[PDB]
Parts: structure tokens; C-alpha cells; sequence
């Protein structure tokens, strides 16, 4: 028979597109393949690897070379040799042109897809040298302080007394690595963005300068990592250069986390050029 | 044996404050900021070398009235004073009733020679920023509840003592204790 | 410790795989009937300048602007799996509210955007969605590749046409009755990227509002706001 | 295969927004976070407390100081010293300006979010005094009667004989508290609102006056709580003031309840000022 | 005894937590494309007067009028958790019926209302709802905070921009095609207030119809009636 | 992940008001009380009687 429905009415919601902004949920698309189900198997391994290459854990732990410096016969007790603010938005200069923003490192590019970050950073120094060089260097991390404020007017380090100190004998060791903790009164810091040097509505966006830690900068970086010399790099100028390069790489620690994905800080292109 | 904490747990004399016959309902006797009010050289010395710290805070108020003087005080607490929407901060100076609603304790000089209050660290920041000095996390305030009632006009000293408890220190640093 | 992520964020994200399922906008068209190259993953070519009375940055899209999808993809060499497609209308044409997306496979056709000319491509996979009733058009696209591993932004060639092995040899034919239409895409469920290379060539995005040369900021992006208001 | 649906049709309902006005139910919003699920944990304790601070039970039991008065050598046997109508809409005067409505007490502000109330009230008197004061006072509650009608033309209390009486010796006791029952022929009374003193369409809204209990007022308050003196406050004027302050606070009892939430009686602002 | 509540009311309410999940209206706009500061919880500044031929009360909203949410919030110092957002249209624009709410995070942007200017904020969290088919737009917003405890009506500063720690560093970008739009909000499921202070600065609401100075009552509030009829 | 729905389509019926004329069924109204559930108990006895006064009998 053709009986009267006893199926009670349910309330409904009209949405044009659900989970549009979401990694969760069931996409309600129409498929184009003949088979509604058509999916393809997760082939393993893929691109030579079985490691997950799309994992943040994987990506942010890829070493970014981001800076070098010199250590020499010149260099003097307590002379700062090198500093960096500790944060993930580490950048380079484009070759083609000379914009202010610059070319992001991988790390920076990736973190760039989020607003919030936290965690520790793995900094790695390589001392390209021979055995006939001898000298010491102390790596020190100064939380809650910018790279101007770690050195007095003479470029000598200030109050090294008060922090984690890492002595390096070059007679022995040619390389050194360490982890800088996250250190903040906030659970999350913000992925540093370029700031407007000009006044509105004039816009000249430039990378931030963390010479100083105060509440204009404080929530973009934990502090400043500094490499002070202890001895001049004494060597036989007779047979070896009396100055050497020191290379610095960074990757993320295990505890490293980002969140609040949105409009990214960085934007990718197929080529960059000067205007006629 | 001795340790940093032991010092911050040391109870300091913070101030003597005048309270006299003329002072009226909701007249503020004091308004002291945490941690500012406790930041004596002694403390500053020991807190030196550290990015920040957090703690609960103990407040003893002392009032040596003599038998024929009756009167009544509030001692109350209020958070993050620096950044509270003004209307709040105002409502307090406006009407004692908006202090009585707070975390507080009353003191009746005829009965009590003293009373305490303890205040936990409460803030968005997990500690007091010792370099940025960013927002004192609270403030104690003592408004007059019922004015000092002697026959002929007179005045009285309200002493304050205080220390920290449940202390927690931040990562150490070459940055300097905010002035 | 996963406490912060639960106390503050309310979520916790671990792979870009998660991110690239979020639909981002790619490209706009004026064509009622359009041929789009689905698995084009290129990004624009950029131009900078400091000289007065000149727009600082300028962007030449070959097949569209950076989606999350492509933005990410730039880091990797290879891809496989299928993609999603979202479409938005300038015009909810009451009497002709429909959209066709169809599977387009003409062998000779070139793998870049072009307006529909063919009137003779019968019997293809056609999905239909109603712009009036369901505001947006939503679609899923099989990898349908000749090989198990395709290449990020493969250099298409003049008559690479639509049979290059280095991609799925498949395009969309989109026939609407909104003059203007806004396209977007995320990756499908089965999609995956491969062989991380490094950072891609990139420039600040927030910087695209630079106008210090006096000549005002021209370069805009395909967002909803920019589309819906013209 | 592609078989014909055998899924019978259900009746549906088109709503634009469900549970909009409701604390119950499932909100059908789109989430903005990447994760559809994104929720955050109920952190405990929070703001130093594990007690629920949003509970009416918690809030209405916060003491509202709302009134004082004086007790003195002047005061005479049966002389009324103080009265209040018993109801939750207890108010104060703004400092900045002098509107009629006035500044609500916390209690009043809260109850203000509902129309109906019921329950008993905890009134607390503090007698700021020394030990060298001596005197008695009777606190008495008069249900179904307004504050004019509790005292005769001389300001002497009327028919105290007929009610709960609470004697207070000041030689001994310096403080006193009590609960006033709800007492009504209605299960619920109404949160008193300001009334128009003017005639429509002229509007001058003023706080209600419960001098008298009759069926213009009766459903806003249970009755009048009165503090009558028994003895003058005899003291040695020689060494102590012969007049003292008496402070009165109120909070809600356990049995206290409100309901019918709607447009509130009170409205909050960031600042109040005179017009130029 | 919970008898009365069952005999008369039919419900029984125990915490404001219950109440603040009820959506109340906040603010109105004329902008098709608007930037709103979600976690603004301020209320208007008020002005009273007794002088003849003057409107008695007058209200200057900085970020909106009192919702249940804010009205309650005034009592407390802190908050945490997420919020809901409801949106109503002046115009059911048949051919452009759509609404975008998007997650807005531009770092430099200031945390108060302003009309959308940016054309270059690609790839953000975008929700879409259809004004024609579903009368109202309904949304949920993650706490997404840099800290576990935020502050009621934090004093924003000139270039506190959108990175103040004392709030979630997040705003709404709302792009509609109704000229006029009405905004409202309730708290989300996980939302909570903290550290009760006392009564907030407040004035009778029923009193806002005062006109005893002859000069008629001007000050109105964002309700449906007031919006829909203009 | 964000998998393709496998939830088959059901046929639906558009009614403006169901059971409008009926003592049976589920009213699909919006409630005004804060509590969606808000109902009140069947108080007994009522108006002095426990007998059903609305009964035709």
C-alpha cells in the first residue's frame, strides 16, 4: 500500500560549503571519475622515502644554513663575534633584486604559514679550520635581551657571568651544536612579520630589528644568542691563514610547535626581476 | 642552610599609613602594587639574574588602636590594575561597596590588632616580567569602611608587613632587573 | 608537553597534509565557458622596483595565484593523488543557475587556461551544481594519471597539449551562467607531495601593499572581497 | 550498480538559526579553526579558584555592602533606627552624575538579568564600637508592610509584639547576621524596576518607593526589615564618642532562585559623565 | 525545594555560563566589507543630563553595545575560550546572496572596527553561508590565544595592532552583499569568565527612554526591530 | 582526513507547518525559554480536583 508517512520531521541547515576551511570532516564534492569511490592507494615508499615528508617534525628539522662569521688573530678576550635573535623567521637576501623583506629560509617559509610559534631551536656552529689553529670561544644565550644590549660600547660581552656558557676548545673540537629553550611568559610567541617603517597610508615594509628586547619586540623572539671570543685565534701565520670562517645552521627542536594557520607571511613565485 | 626563596619569604615592613578621624567612608588609605611595593634592594639583589618570577603574596596589616577607639577597615585585592577597564578602577574609588564585593578581609580595631590576606599570582603572563616590567599582577588596597570614631579628633598608624610564598623563578639572564 | 596546545589553541597541527585540505582561492575568470588546467601548480612571476611613480611589485600569473596547495607544493618536487575544486559566482542567475564542470581530455588542447571553443566533446564526465540553491560548486578530481608520480609545476610546452606524462592528462571544462567566476582548490584525501627541496622563491606578502614610490599599490589577489565587489 | 533509491522521504524544517536564544542544543555554526573540532580544555583551577565563579549560588552570595546608619546617646526606647524593604534590587548613587535610577549593587545588577525572583536574604549588621559602649537593639522583620507603616508618627515601632524579634546586647556582641525568609502568596516576586513618575508620553523613570505595602508594590518585595532601639547607647562621653556607625551588608540565602531571563534591568558602560 | 521552578517556570537556571550561550546583538554596519575585533568586550561610554532641550542619555560605542556576553563579562576580570557569531542582513541579494566570514590576522592592523581595505590577504580560514537559503549566518571562533588567560576589555593601544597578548590575536573579516548588516554573539561551548570583581558601571536600561527635558529620547539600541526597519 | 561522503541522498519534503491541524505529532516550533526543553510538570491535583476536567466523559 501507499501509507501515510510516520517519519517525523527533522530540522535542517542550508550551507553552501561545509568544511571548506577545514582539514577535518567529510567533503561533499561530486567526483569526476566514473567510480564515485575512486581513490588511489597511499603508495609506500614514495619519492625514495618512507619517512613522512609533509610532517612539521620532518620539515622544521631540516637544517637551514643562515649565517656565518669570522674568528681571527685580531679577535680579543670577551669580544663579541656574533649574535642572533632567537626566533624562526630567519631570512636571506634575494639575489635578483634588493627588496627589504628578503628571501625566507625554509624554516621561515614554513613557519610563515602560521601566526603562533613555540619551542626550542637547534643551532649548529662549524669552525672551518685546521688543527694548527688554537683558541677558545664561549657560546652564550641571553633570554629577554636584544643584540645591542649583550655587548657594551666596546663590543665586549656583558654579564656573561649570569648565563649558560659553552666553552669550545679549538685545539680539539671543530664543530658544536646546541638547543636553545623556548623562554617566554607567554605560552606562544608570534612569527615575526615585516613592519611599516613609513607612516600610514605610506607603506614601506621592512624586516624587524631585534637590537633590543622590550614590549615592542618581546613577543616575536625569546632573546639573543651570542658567541663571544675568549682567546685570539693564535696560529702560525707562517703556514695557515690567521682568520677562519664559522658557519651557523639552525633547525627546530623536538618540542617545537606552531599554530593558528592563516594568511601566510611568505608568498612564492616562479621568477623575480627588476622592473624595466 | 640558606636559599634565594628564604629571602622572598622574608616579611618586610612596607609602610606606615595615616588614618585619622576626618577620613571618611571609602577613603583610600593606600593602594600598593604587586610586585612593586615589595621590590626592596634586598629582594632586587636576589632576584637579579632572573628573567621573571611568580608568587602568592602575604599581607599583614597592623593597627594598634587603644580600647576607646572604634573603627573599621577593609583590605582588598584587585588584579592586573594597570590594564583593568577604567570604569572598574573608578567604581572602587567611587563606592566602598564595589570593594566589599572583592576578595577582601575586614578589620575591626576594637577586636583585632591585626589581620592577613594571601593573594595568588593571577595573570595572562605566567610570571611577572622583571625586564619589561609588564603589568604588576595585582594590588592591595585599604579603603576605610567605617571611619575612626574617637570623641575628639585623632589619628592612627596603619602598618603593613608582607612577603611572598609559593615562589617560582624564570630562566636566568644577563638582562637587568627593571628599575 | 601538549598542554599549551590544549589550553590556548584548542587544536594541534602536525603535517601540511592537514593544511592543504583547506580550500584556498586560485584564479578568477570572466568566461561563462572556461577550460582550466587542474594540475597546474605554477605561481606568478614577480617584479620589484624602487623608482618613483612606479608600482613596487607586479605579478604575472601563468595559471593562477598561490593557493595553500601550490604555496606548499613549491617546497617539494613531486606529487600524486587527486584534488578538490570549489567555485563561486558573480551572478546567481535565477533562470540559468547551473554550473557544469566536466572532465576535459582533448588530446591536442594545450595545458593552460583558455576559453571554451569546442562544441563537439560529447559524453564526458559531467557534474552539476545549482548556484542558487547551493551557493558554491564543490568537486573532486581523480589523480587519473598515466604514472604513479607526477611533477610540481611541470614545464608545459607549446604542444605538450594535454598528453604530457608528467601530469595527469586531464583538465576541467567549466560552463556556468555567471559572467564572473572565482576558482579555488584544496588537495583531495589521497593526495601527497614528495622529495623536499628547500624554500621556494618567495617574497613578503604583507609587503605587497608597498607604495613608497608614491605610485600606489596596484597588485591585488583573488580573495572573496576582491571578487564579490566589482 | 546504480540502483533506484529505496530511501523514503522525510519531512524537513527550514530554520535560519536554531537554539539562537537557547543555552541548550547543538549550535550549527561553521568553525574558523582548521580543526572542525577545535575546542579548548576546561583548565582548572582558573583565575586562582576552582570554585565555579559563574554560578548564581556563588555570585549572589557575594556580600553587597548597601547601607549604614547611626546608634547614639540620643536614641530612645522603640525609636526606629533603620528600615529596608526586603528585595534584591538594592541600589546606590552614581558619583559622577545624579540620575534617578542610580548605580546597582552587584546583587541588583545580577538579578537584573531576570524578571522573577524568590528566596531568602542574608542581612548582616556590624556595630563599629568599643567595649565601653552598652545598649540593646531589636532587629525585627515585618512581612506585608512598608517602611512608613512600621513606625508611628513619632518614629516609634508599631506592634513589634507580633513578629520575630532579635535582641542584641552590645556589652557582648559587636556583629549580627540573619536570614529573612521569602514570604509571599505568589511563588515568585518580580525584580523591582524603575517606574515612570511622569505621564505618557513624558518619561521620567525613578526608583520605586516601598514606604507602603499594597497592591501597587506588593509583588516586588516581601516586607520591611527594621532595626528598633531599646536603650540609648549609653557610654562614657568622657572617653568615647556617644554615637556609632552600624554597617549593613546583604547576600542571597541558599534557597534563593531567579528565573525568566530577558532584557535586563541594568546596562553596563565604560564611563559616565555630564553632558557639556 | 525545586517545586516552584517546575510548577511555574518550567526551567531552572544556575550559572551565567548557561545564559551567555544565548545570542544577543552587538553592533551594526553599513560596510559590505568589514573588519570586526571579535574579542572586543567593551561597552559604550554614557552621558547624562538634566538641562532642557537636551537628550537625557547619550551613548558612544567603541566596539559595540552590551550583549549578554559583555554585560556579564563586565563583572569579571578574565576570560578564556571561544565565541560564536551570528549575522543578519538588510538585503537578501538574490544574485549575490553570499557572506564570507574569514579569519583575519594581519599583524599591524589595529584591534578596533574598520572597513576592509586590504586586497592582499589570500589563503585564510573562510566560512561561507547563503543569506537567501539560510536566513542568518552562524559561526564559531576558536580561542586561538597566545596565552591561557585573557582580559576583559583590554585597553587596546594605537599600534597594539593585532598582536596584543592580552587577547586572542584574531579578528573577523566579513564580506557580504547586504549594504546593512547586524552582528550578534554568544559565548562558545568552552568559554569561561574569571575573577569576580563586583558590579560594573551601569545605568537603568528602561530609563534610556527618559525625555523629561522635552528634547525627545534619541538613544536607541541594536535590536532586530530597529535594524530591519530603516 | 577530509574523505568523500558516502552518505547516500534521501528524498525530502518541504512543508511550512506540520501537524498544524493535529493533536498528534511533534510540533516543530522554536521555544522562547532559555531552556529548549522548558516544560512544566503536570501538577496534581489541579483546581481542587484530580479528575480530568477536560475529558468529554
Amino acid at each position: 500500500s501507499k501509507p501515510l508517512t510516520t517519519i517525523p520531521p527533522t530540522i535542517v541547515v542550508q550551507r553552501p560549503s561545509q568544511y571548506f576551511n577545514n582539514a577535518d570532516g567529510v567533503d561533499q564534492g561530486l567526483p569526476l571519475s566514473l567510480k564515485y569511490g575512486n581513490e588511489v592507494i597511499l603508495k609506500t615508499p614514495f619519492a625514495g622515502t618512507s619517512s613522512d615528508e609533509m610532517a612539521l617534525e620532518y620539515v622544521l628539522k631540516i637544517p637551514n644554513y643562515f649565517s656565518r662569521f669570522k674568528y681571527s688573530s685580531t679577535s680579543l678576550p670577551k669580544q663579541v663575534l656574533w649574535t642572533s635573535p632567537v626566533h624562526p623567521q630567519i631570512i636571506r637576501n634575494h639575489v635578483t633584486v634588493v627588496d627589504a623583506p628578503g628571501q625566507p629560509t625554509l624554516l621561515a617559509y614554513a613557519t610563515g604559514f602560521f601566526k603562533y610559534w613555540r619551542g626550542g631551536l637547534v643551532y649548529t656552529f662549524r669552525f672551518v679550520k685546521t688543527n694548527y689553529h688554537s683558541g677558545r670561544v664561549q657560546i652564550t644565550f641571553h633570554p629577554f635581551v636584544g643584540y645591542d644590549d649583550v655587548m657594551d660600547s666596546d663590543g665586549k660581552i656583558v654579564r656573561d657571568e649570569y648565563v649558560y656558557r659553552v666553552v669550545v676548545d679549538l685545539r680539539d673540537q671543530t664543530e658544536a651544536t646546541l638547543v636553545v629553550p623556548f623562554t617566554s611568559l607567554t605560552p606562544y610567541k608570534v612569527c615575526a612579520d615585516v613592519f611599516n617603517s613609513a607612516n600610514r597610508p605610506k607603506y614601506n615594509y621592512e624586516p624587524r630589528d631585534f637590537k633590543v628586547y622590550d614590549n615592542t619586540t618581546d613577543q616575536f623572539f625569546t632573546g639573543t644568542l651570542c658567541v663571544s671570543a675568549l682567546t685570539p685565534l693564535v696560529s702560525s701565520s707562517a703556514v695557515v691563514s690567521s682568520t677562519i670562517d664559522v658557519l651557523v645552521e639552525v633547525k627546530a627542536s623536538d618540542d617545537f610547535e606552531v599554530a593558528v594557520p592563516n594568511t601566510p607571511l611568505w608568498l612564492p613565485v616562479d621568477s623575480l626581476t627588476e622592473r624595466p | 642552610t640558606h636559599s634565594i626563596i628564604d629571602f622572598l619569604e622574608r616579611p618586610q615592613f612596607i609602610g606606615s599609613f595615616l588614618w585619622n578621624t576626618s577620613d571618611i567612608e571609602n577613603k583610600e588609605i593606600f593602594s600598593l602594587k604587586l610586585p612593586d611595593a615589595l621590590m626592596s634592594p634586598m629582594i632586587r639583589e636576589k632576584l637579579s639574574g632572573f628573567t621573571s618570577f611568580s608568587a602568592s603574596t602575604v599581607f599583614h596589616i597592623q593597627v594598634n588602636a587603644h580600647p576607646f577607639q572604634c573603627g573599621r577597615l577593609v583590605l582588598a585585592a584587585v588584579p592586573v590594575p594597570d590594564i583593568l577597564p577604567l570604569h572598574r578602577l573608578n567604581m572602587l574609588s567611587f563606592d566602598v561597596s564595589n570593594v566589599i564585593t572583592l576578595p577582601h578581609v575586614q578589620l575591626d580595631i576594637s577586636k583585632e590588632t591585626e589581620v592577613l590576606l594571601k593573594i595568588p599570582y593571577v595573570s595572562p603572563f605566567v610570571q611577572y616580567d622583571l625586564v619589561t616590567k609588564f603589568t604588576p599582577w595585582a594590588a592591595f588596597l585599604a579603603h576605610v569602611y567605617a571611619p575612626l570614631n574617637t570623641p575628639s579628633a585623632a589619628s592612627l598608624q596603619v602598618n603593613v608587613f608582607a612577603h611572598f610564598e609559593d615562589i617560582k623563578l624564570g630562566f636566568p639572564t644577563s638582562a637587568i632587573v627593571a628599575q | 608537553d601538549e598542554q599549551p596546545s590544549q589550553e590556548c589553541i584548542g587544536e594541534r597541527i602536525l603535517s601540511f597534509s592537514e593544511l592543504i585540505k583547506r580550500n584556498s582561492w586560485r584564479y578568477v575568470s570572466d568566461e561563462k565557458s572556461l577550460i582550466y588546467p587542474a594540475y597546474a601548480f605554477d605561481n606568478p612571476a614577480a617584479m620589484y622596483t624602487a623608482a618613483d611613480k612606479l608600482p613596487v611589485w607586479t605579478l604575472t600569473p601563468r595559471s593562477g595565484f598561490p593557493t595553500l596547495l601550490t604555496s606548499i607544493g613549491a617546497m617539494y618536487a613531486f606529487y600524486r593523488g587527486g584534488i578538490r575544486l570549489k567555485i563561486v559566482p558573480g551572478v546567481a542567475d535565477q533562470p540559468k543557475p547551473l554550473v557544469e564542470v566536466a572532465l576535459f581530455t582533448m588530446q591536442d588542447q594545450g595545458y593552460i587556461i583558455k576559453a571554451n571553443d569546442y562544441s563537439t566533446d560529447f559524453c564526458s564526465s559531467n557534474i552539476y551544481e545549482n548556484f542558487v540553491t547551493k551557493g558554491i560548486a564543490e568537486v573532486q578530481t581523480p589523480y587519473y594519471s598515466r604514472v604513479n608520480t607526477s611533477v610540481v609545476s611541470a614545464p608545459v610546452l607549446y604542444n605538450a597539449g594535454n598528453i604530457s606524462p608528467l601530469m595527469p592528462n586531464v583538465m576541467y571544462k567549466i560552463t556556468s551562467n555567471s559572467s564572473n567566476i572565482l576558482l579555488g582548490h584544496s588537495a583531495a584525501d589521497d593526495f601527497r607531495f614528495g622529495f623536499l627541496l628547500g624554500a621556494p622563491l618567495a617574497i613578503s606578502a604583507t609587503a605587497l601593499r608597498d607604495n613608497f614610490t608614491g605610485s600606489s599599490a596596484t597588485v591585488s589577489l583573488p580573495t572573496f572581497s576582491n571578487f564579490y565587489l566589482s
